[PDB]
């Protein structure tokens, strides 16, 4: 999807 | 805590921000910092950023020190000078600030390994806002993103803590946003903060 994470980018 | 668009404070509309110079618009004591950006080896221009100390003081100060070189580990400065933008998604956002590893895994703050979410006052209501990247609740570190569109689905999960100032700043953001990326949204040619500091 459209997230802003730090390490495992998710959907 | 989250403000609706109709209840936003003065000084943070897109038009207002684009009229900005080098002084803060939201609150007079907010710091203004900058990045000079290189795309490959080519100077792309400057992004000036107001940090919303009035609303998100911990988040603002963390970012500010990483810009100025004031934060040390065993007397060695560390921060955004030489940091890259590692994840760029057209029409969404540009993400960077992983000076630890350069790949999105890095987490370090001036307060320790991480710091908690401050109040979620501002929404992700437009392009040109600075917000904290994280790995879920209370996991802020060094990474950030600059919005390239409204992204209100991120509200109450990421602290919006600044805004870019002036037209050149947004032009640089748009340039970064449109570089060629691989299938994992990593730029094919590096995008680097070559200089940074406080105005």
């Amino acid at each position: 999807x459209l997230l802003v994470t730090a390490g495992l980018v998710l959907a | 805590s989250l403000l609706s668009e109709s209840e936003l404070p003065a000084g943070i509309s897109y038009a207002e921000a684009m009229e900005g110079g080098s002084r803060p618009l939201l609150h007079p004591d907010n710091p203004v910092v900058f990045f000079d950006i290189s795309i490959g080896s080519h100077e792309a221009g400057r992004i000036k950023i107001e940090l919303f100390k009035n609303l998100a003081p911990k988040s603002a100060e963390n970012f500010r020190q990483f810009c100025t070189g004031e934060f040390r580990q065993n007397q060695v400065p560390i921060g955004y000078k030489g940091a890259t933008f590692h994840r760029i998604i057209k029409n969404f956002m540009i993400q960077g600030g992983d000076f630890v590893k350069g790949d999105g895994t890095g987490r370090l703050s001036i307060y320790g390994s991480s710091f908690p979410d401050e109040a979620f006052v501002l929404p992700h209501f437009r392009s040109g806002l600075l917000s904290l990247a994280n790995s879920g609740p209370d996991t802020n570190g060094c990474q950030f993103f600059i919005t390239c569109a409204k992204c209100d689905w991120l509200n109450r999960k990421h602290v919006v803590f600044g805004q870019v100032l002036g037209k050149e700043s947004m032009q640089v953001v748009r340039k970064i946003e449109h570089v060629t990326v691989d299938g994992g949204n990593r730029p094919r040619i590096p995008v680097t903060v070559t200089q940074c500091g406080e105005l």
